[PDB]
């Protein structure tokens, strides 16, 4: 699979719209659904991802939306001006943003997983949470049913021997 | 006509530029000239050929 | 007069054309709304936005006594205008507001125009450049 | 009635209408 | 008596609606200088850009890269009229090439500037007064009427474009030879109509003596038609200088898909070999740009 | 000046003005050749 | 800093406000207003800390101190209308259709907004439905 990881206020968005799930990879029908700051900010939320996924079962993190726009905007085809356009104006907002909430610095999000399909792994970045000092224990602890929630989905296809011996199995066993 | 008679290569081949194509030219009365002559900024056949 | 029948009375006015009406009536009052109401000085934009939007949808279920309004969707317009309203209070006021509430004559699409005929920097760049730039020295004093 | 059944002042004043037609027109100005 | 402050009364109403105009037509004007300037800059360079690409793809300069840049020069201008910022209205369609409804809208035009007489006479009937009963111009207004009518259908946007028939699609550069003739609103001869209107009112403070009824009632129809012409014109002028707008717009998206046009052309010949008209093509090009830039600056 | 096109034309047809050739294309309308 | 003020087109006599307007937007991005307090404390503090900032503007190019002053206040003054909330038509079309609605909103989402924004009649609708949530927005529970 693949975890793409949003802020609640973008996930909330496409459950409330009726944005379908499924074709949230696929670059053309994202843009479409997608303002231009939400797709931002999904790359922030995606550089902003503490947790190492379990590649060795093939769990891979989303490329962000603004790489995606970038490369097609170096791809012939009838849309690849319109695209550049829109990369442009992804650096501008991504960069207003990141002037913004830079004072943020020191906290760490609790995330939930809302399984779509089996190659796409929605996480969702809910409330904020402040972390100093030993941050990487802090975001442990906080995020347990985020751990097993991955867990029971991989438990789904991968096998059970395999899952155990992951960072994300470990991780659920340090948090309890 | 264009196509049998091989006469693009002909030209091609005499004058040395490989991008010439031969011009028709429509040798008409004074009568059916009226009727030839229409949208005149458009003065080009079925293609390429003028 | 209850807010749910003043609201219908007003967007009933709105010219129609088919099916495409339950889009534009619910963008109106999610304009109107999500500007109208106030906010809190004690919340963040999180508890502003839960508190904001409780009172959106108990107005559309008085306004849907009265005109139908789709619910979901404008709830959905009702968030994208309000974090749009919440990104200018804490985030970067438009040229364009400084010049339609305040001499201002040339516009930002006079710049832009120029910009894009020599395939350079716009506007919106050019002011992330400035912020960039001032970055060191805004962080450096207080 | 508002005013009363007399239908003699039941009928709207034409200049009253003509002023109010002037106060719509600049209430509209003022809002645009 | 009563009727002296009833026409008192009403002739401060139409000067306060002719003030609140008034200011608007100003802004409009200051707006318009800006643009006007800006506006010849633009279509100098736009003609000059279409006779370079005219002569580029006329002579088949570009060789066999010919197919591969028409379909990125067409990717680009699917790009420009998309732009968020042209909206849907028949306004913006008649700006970007359409032929229907830029002559409706020229039309509207030529009219306002000759109802705008009709006006000026329904002022000058007032000072007249304060039985001779004028005429009255109503035929002129009957058409006002249906010219800010059409203004609002023309004006208004829909919700997406295929609402509008004949919207201009990615050819939008192709009819870039009607932007020439700059659109003028007439906002030169409402100023002149408005502030002789003002004004003619503005003398008539001083009323005095008891006037007969018949005088008042044809004083009181002469009022109810300004004041519908007044809101008539006033659509009218709205939307005529949107369109002047909506013209500027199309003038600078039309420049900008030749700007992008000549930048494509320079990156494939960097990319690939290029020949020598291209480098001289692209020289004469530069040139406009930098003509284009300086006058800006 | 060269807005002086026949009203309602046929598709396709095409209309020579002011050195100016106009194609009546069905989706845009009246558009120049090139 | 004057390697990207030289990125801004040269227009007219107006090199001096627009880099004005970019410096006060510059400052005002990254000083917020700290919602707990009214307009008088925050905001002279934001002022202040603006005006020490033009301090070094001997390092800028273009810049008119006086008008950046000027564009500073004013952005305050609309955060403040904001917060508070708005209903002016002239105020509420320059929010929905700008330049940051244009990056929260999708493209079919602004298409709707530019069809009620752009209607013959809003100016008289959205003052309307202003006073109508005005009076009555403390009635919701």
């Amino acid at each position: 699979t693949q975890v793409l990881v949003m802020p609640k206020a973008v996930f909330e968005s496409y459950k409330t719209a009726g944005v379908q799930f499924n074709k949230l990879l696929d670059t053309n029908y994202i843009v479409s659904e997608t303002s231009v700051n939400d797709l931002a900010e999904i790359h922030q939320a995606l550089t902003a991802f503490p947790f190492l996924l379990p590649e060795k079962l093939d769990i891979k993190l989303a490329v962000s939306p603004i790489i995606k726009v970038a490369e097609l905007g170096e791809i012939d085809g009838p849309e690849q001006f319109k695209m550049k356009d829109l990369h442009n104006r992804l650096e501008s907002r991504l960069a207003t943003n990141e002037l913004r909430d830079a004072g943020n610095r020191n906290l760490v999000y609790d995330y939930y997983l809302y399984p779509v399909d089996e190659n796409l792994w929605v996480a969702v970045q809910q409330s904020a949470h402040i972390a100093s000092s030993d941050p990487r224990r802090v975001s442990i602890q906080l995020n347990h049913t985020f751990f097993d929630s991955m867990i029971n989905e991989m438990l789904n296809t991968r096998p059970r021997e395999s899952v155990a011996s992951t960072q994300i199995f470990t991780y659920y066993l340090e948090s309890c | 006509a264009h196509r049998d008679s091989n006469i693009e290569a002909a030209f091609r081949v005499i004058s040395g530029n490989q991008d010439e194509t031969p011009m028709y030219l429509f040798c008409s009365d004074k009568e059916i000239a009226n009727y030839l002559m229409t949208k005149g900024d458009d003065r080009t056949l079925g293609a390429y050929l003028k | 007069q209850q807010l749910g029948f003043e609201l219908s009375r007003i967007l009933k006015q709105l010219p129609n054309l088919g099916g495409s009406d339950r889009k534009t009536r619910a963008m109106l009052l999610a304009n109107a709304v999500a500007l109208q109401i106030p906010f809190e000085t004690l919340l963040d934009f999180d508890e502003q936005q839960d508190k904001a939007v409780a009172k959106f949808k108990k107005i559309l279920s008085k306004v849907n006594e009265n005109i139908a309004v789709d619910t979901k969707l404008a709830v959905t317009y009702f968030n994208n205008i309000l974090r749009i309203r919440q990104s200018l209070i804490t985030g970067i006021t438009d040229p364009c507001l400084v010049k339609a509430v305040l001499n201002d004559y040339l516009t930002v699409d006079d710049v832009n125009i120029v910009s894009a005929v020599v395939n350079g920097p716009d506007y919106n760049r050019i002011q992330a450049d400035m912020g960039n730039a001032l970055n060191q020295l805004i962080g450096s004093i207080d | 009635l508002d005013h009363g059944y007399d239908a003699t002042a039941l009928l709207e004043t034409t200049e009253d209408i003509i002023t109010g037609e002037l106060d719509d027109h600049l209430e509209s100005l003022s809002v645009e | 008596a009563t009727i002296i402050n009833t026409l008192k009364t009403w002739f401060e109403k139409l000067m306060e609606l002719f003030a609140k105009l008034i200011r608007w037509i100003s802004d409009f004007k200051k707006r318009d200088v800006v643009v006007a300037t800006r506006y010849g800059k633009i279509v100098r360079a736009v003609d000059q850009a279409r006779t370079l690409f005219q002569e580029l793809l006329v002579k088949n300069r570009l060789g066999n890269r010919k197919d591969a840049l028409l379909e990125k020069f067409d990717a680009i201008a699917q790009s420009i009229i998309d732009d968020p910022k042209i909206l849907a209205s028949r306004i913006y369609a008649a700006a970007f090439g359409s032929v229907y409804y830029q002559k409706e809208i020229i039309n509207i035009n030529n009219e306002a500037r000759t109802e705008l007489g009709t006006m000026e006479k329904l002022v000058g009937t007032i000072i007249e007064y304060v039985d001779y009963r004028a005429l009255m111009p109503i035929a002129n207004i009957r058409e006002i009427g249906k010219l800010a009518t059409r203004c609002n259908e023309l004006s208004t946007v829909y919700p997406d474009r295929s609402s509008i028939p004949d919207f201009p699609d990615k050819n939008f550069w192709k009819n870039s030879h009607l932007l020439k003739d700059r659109f003028v609103a007439p906002l030169d001869d409402l100023l002149k109509a408005y502030r002789n209107s003002s004004d003619a009112l503005r003398k008539l403070k001083q009323l005095s003596r008891n006037y007969s009824q018949e005088t008042i009632d044809a004083i009181g129809e002469s009022v109810q038609l300004i004041n519908t012409s007044l809101e008539g014109m006033r659509r009218i002028t709205d939307t005529m200088f949107e369109y002047s707008q909506a013209q500027y717009l199309a003038a600078s998206c039309v420049l900008n898909y030749y700007g992008k046009c000549a930048q494509v052309v320079s990156e494939d010949y960097k990319i690939h070999g290029f020949n020598d008209a291209i480098r001289e093509w692209q020289r004469r090009f530069d040139k406009v740009i930098d003509d284009f830039k300086r006058g800006y600056a | 000046t060269t807005k002086d096109l026949p009203t309602d034309p046929e598709p396709g047809d095409t209309y020579h003005v002011n050195g100016v050739d106009w194609i009546y294309q069905e989706d845009g309308g009246w558009v120049t050749m090139q």
